[PDB]
RNA sequence: GUGAAGAGGGAAACAACCCAGACCGCCAGCUAAGGUCCCAAAGUCAUGGUUAAGUGGGAAACGAUGUGGGAAGGCCCAGACAGCCAGGAUGUUGGCUUAGAAGCAGCCAUCAUUUAAAGAAAGCGUAAUAGCUCACUGGUCGAGUCGGCCUGCGCGGAAGA
RNA sequence: CGAUGUCGGCUCAUCACAUCCUGGGGCUGAAGUAGGUCCCAAGGGUAUGGCUGUUCGCCAUUUAAAGUGGUACGCGAGCUGGGUUUAGAACGUCGUGAGACAGUUCGGUCCCUAUCUGCCGUGGGCGCUGGAGAACUGAGGGGGGCUGCUCCUAGUACGAGA
RNA sequence: UGCUGAAAGCAUCUAAGCACGAAACUUGCCCCGAGAUGAGUUCUCCCUGACCCUUUAAGGGUCCUGAAGGAACGUUGAAGA
């Protein structure tokens, strides 16, 4: 409601396409579609990007706040992109990545291999560090669980796969 | 893949050099013909149709005699026929051997088991027998109660019950295949099969691999 | 082909010269004990120097059967009795000094190389 | 997890969500807090 | 009052519930209770609202930014509420039960300066300390926002062969 | 009440989930092994003996567990008859007595050739449209679904150590 | 358990959208199965002679031909009351 009165600014060299209720965008990174909800209408707006909630929808303020967010995620998503940094902690943890898939050894008795999608780069200055970039936050996002998961951070020492900017809560054992 | 028609000989063990003996069925897989092939296009499905052995020129009717005709294969006992895996391809009139079956090492075997016929609880579904002593009277083998009282009022269906026993078929599968004798048209396969001697069986690769 | 109520003699020199087999153990209805399963028994009657008291509940080892013990070629061992060997109830340890009578091959687990040893054949 | 049929803001750091027409309390200081029905 | 000693229609079936008291015949009409999408006779009828739960078409104490309406009330472009880079100090390690409670166990006042601004103290956390927040106070965007009462309809609570 | 045989045992089961084991999870006063509690889950599995008529219970030794309930406290036109509950007899107690006692002991006839529904098997008739002989697709239905221990990972992670 | 995400400038697994997630469910494995009257599909085999009648109808009657195949009978079976 009060998001979707917020006009973003597209900057030069982004290509914006409005086929019905689809949106293309296109900057310097690739081309994002994606299918807008049917009660949020979309002009061109030259110079700018504007939504409105169609009569006939209670929820049409709600759509129309949700779909600037996606806009603007894509907008800087092909304009500059989204980065996210995990760590590891833990002794004898290796993240080593070669070509589109992530080898990691979380202290199991085989080795964990992670096939990104399409789309998403993975590079590991450090053995322990692993950034991702990619044109969409959701994907990255998404990818970013999917490394957490293999194995979630423990409240004794920490250890595990975490992201770089959380905050893990410590425990100890009170008398055994 | 497809699977051969053969018949059941009897059974042996094999010695090997370590000293343990195998068991083994022998199954007499001659050459197989392909009588028919069918397609999406008419059946809907993809099949392979063979024919084995010989029979009585005098005996094949008809309809058999020009069924077979059609393909230019000699009249067998019996037609049975085998899906495809998509991966194959097969011509009328083709003969498959046992040969086949050299790379592969684990079969299944389906054939009809010996029938017992009418057969009682004890021995269909290894019921227990009631006290032989102890004031029994008439009740040494009887099924018991087969059912609970008036709440459900009727036996459930797929009890338990004395009735014909063997006369199926049924498939053993997972078997161990010991050695192929292409010019003696021979499977030896380890363990038992069903069927007695001169049955005929079917062996088709193992599915659960 | 051992199971509950059935007499065991002592291959052992712990004292103990017939048992009882009370329970088989491996596993859950388990009916008998083969040629060298663990069984618990309680000792019928013993001799009183001995370190064993009747009435007197540990457990067993197998190791002669008269049912008998099939090798992989089809041969089979047969004994005129059924003899066993006597434990320590958190270790399986052999509590005997020597061990009299043939024992079969069937023991050697990695483990009853004790058992093995003191046996006079096999 | 509690699954109590009474749901109430334990701690200041304690938020009412609906998931699923399912009343939960989630909390982000201590998982203590962390309660299901509701 | 009804059944017993009353058929008929309705409540799926259901003496005692609702409508209604069968003299006989009719391939005539109008109504009662109850109904009108199909089984199954008759409105997929008209106007204004509510419900998102298959509620309707079982069940309470109690719980909750579900949703509709009403009466108000506090703060608000001398610019509110939520956010954003900021500040949050000095004795008050207290006399007091001096074992340490120092604001975070209580006797206790509940003082006082810098002041755009701060209390001798609300939460987490230490044996007490320490430490991290919030009370409160500056600056940008900036317009509404906040907490209760009355209730309509819903959700959870809600497991049996 | 012109008759619905009422405790246990055996055989055979079937359903519910308020789950005993196995499976998936949250919290923990969860270091790890092992636990506590709650949520989801009914696919399968879910002891043998001594004493007593016993269910139950105590005890002995196993298992991953020896689950709780419904089904005429499931099941005697399927079996037994130990308890209780006819007639004999005795003990204690009550009564002058005949006799009585959820007081205790010894002994003590369990019928049925299955018409219908149901269920387990196996056939005949007709139909499916000119008839006949074969091989199939597959709607649909059923069966099966349990798990221990050892080794490697590794004596690794964890832990002051154990 | 989540990712993104407004309503509610924040936050939020949910309202739109996108992910994983159990011996449960559907399938995968084995068996029955077209009486599945919704009675299915494919292959092969056999029959292609004349007279009349009427209330001229998917009608009835007579002569000659009766094929494929089936049944029956016999010898029987590791099939079977």
């Amino acid at each position: 409601s009060r998001v979707a009165k917020a006009p973003v600014v597209v900057p030069a060299g982004v290509d914006v396409k409005i086929n019905g209720q689809v949106i293309t965008i296109k900057g310097k990174n690739g081309e994002l579609t994606r299918t807008l909800n049917d009660a949020v209408e979309v002009k061109h707006a030259d110079n700018t990007l504007t939504f409105g909630p169609r009569d006939g929808y209670a929820d049409g303020w709600a759509q129309a706040g949700t779909a600037r967010a996606l806009l603007n995620s894509m907008v800087i998503g092909v304009t500059e992109g989204f980065t996210k940094k995990l760590q590891l902690v833990g002794v004898g943890y290796r993240a080593a990545v070669k070509g589109n898939v992530i080898n990691l050894s979380l202290g199991f008795s085989h080795p964990v291999d992670h096939q990104l999608p399409a789309g998403i780069t993975a590079e590991c200055p450090t053995q322990t560090e692993i950034v991702l970039k990619g044109a969409d936050k959701q994907v990255i996002g998404q990818v970013a669980a999917d490394l957490r998961a293999y194995r979630r951070p423990e409240p004794y020492k920490g250890k595990g796969v975490r992201y770089a900017d959380e905050v893990v809560r410590t425990k100890e054992a009170k008398k055994k | 893949m497809i699977g051969l028609v053969g018949k059941k000989v009897g059974m042996t063990r094999i010695f090997t050099e370590d000293g343990v003996s195998i068991p083994v069925t022998v199954i007499e897989v001659e050459a197989n013909r392909v009588t028919q092939v069918k397609d999406l296009a008419n059946d809907g499905y993809r099949a392979i149709q063979v024919t084995t052995g010989a029979k009585k020129a005098n005996r094949v009717t008809k309809p058999e005699a020009g069924h077979f005709a059609k393909a230019g294969v000699e009249a067998g006992r019996g037609l049975w026929e085998f899906r495809l895996a998509e991966g194959e391809e097969f011509t009328v009139g083709q003969s498959i051997s046992v040969e086949l079956f050299a790379d592969v090492k684990k079969v299944d075997v389906t054939g009809t088991s010996k029938g017992k016929g009418f057969a009682g609880t004890v021995k269909r579904w290894n019921f227990r027998t009631q006290d032989a002593t102890h004031g029994n009277s008439l009740s040494h083998r009887v099924p018991g109660s087969i059912g609970q009282n008036q709440t459900p009022g009727k036996v459930f269906k797929g009890k338990k019950m004395a009735g014909q026993m063997g006369n199926e078929r049924v498939t053993v599968q997972s078997l161990d295949v010991v050695r192929v004798d292409a010019e003696r048209n021979l499977l030896l396969v380890k363990g038992a099969v069903p069927g007695a001697t001169g049955s005929d069986l079917i062996v088709k690769p193992a599915v659960k691999a | 082909m051992i199971q509950e109520q059935t007499m065991l003699n002592v291959a052992d020199n712990s004292g103990a010269r017939r048992v009882m087999c009370i329970k088989v153990l491996g596993g859950s209805h388990r009916r008998y004990a083969g040629v060298g399963d663990i069984i618990k028994i309680t000792i019928k009657e013993a001799i009183p120097r001995g370190k064993v008291k009747k009435g007197d509940v540990l457990k067993a080892v197998v190791v002669r059967t008269k049912k008998g013990v099939r090798r992989p070629d089809g041969s089979v061992i047969r004994f005129d009795g059924n003899a066993c060997v006597l434990l320590n109830n958190n270790s399986e340890q052999p509590i005997g000094t020597r061990i009299f009578g043939p024992v079969t091959r069937e023991l050697r687990s990695e483990k009853f190389m004790k058992i093995i040893s003191l046996a006079p054949e096999v | 997890m509690k699954v109590r049929a009474s749901v109430k803001k334990l701690c200041r750091n304690c938020k009412i969500v609906k998931r699923d027409g399912v009343i939960r309390v989630i909390c982000s200081a201590e998982p203590k807090h962390k309660q299901r029905q509701g």
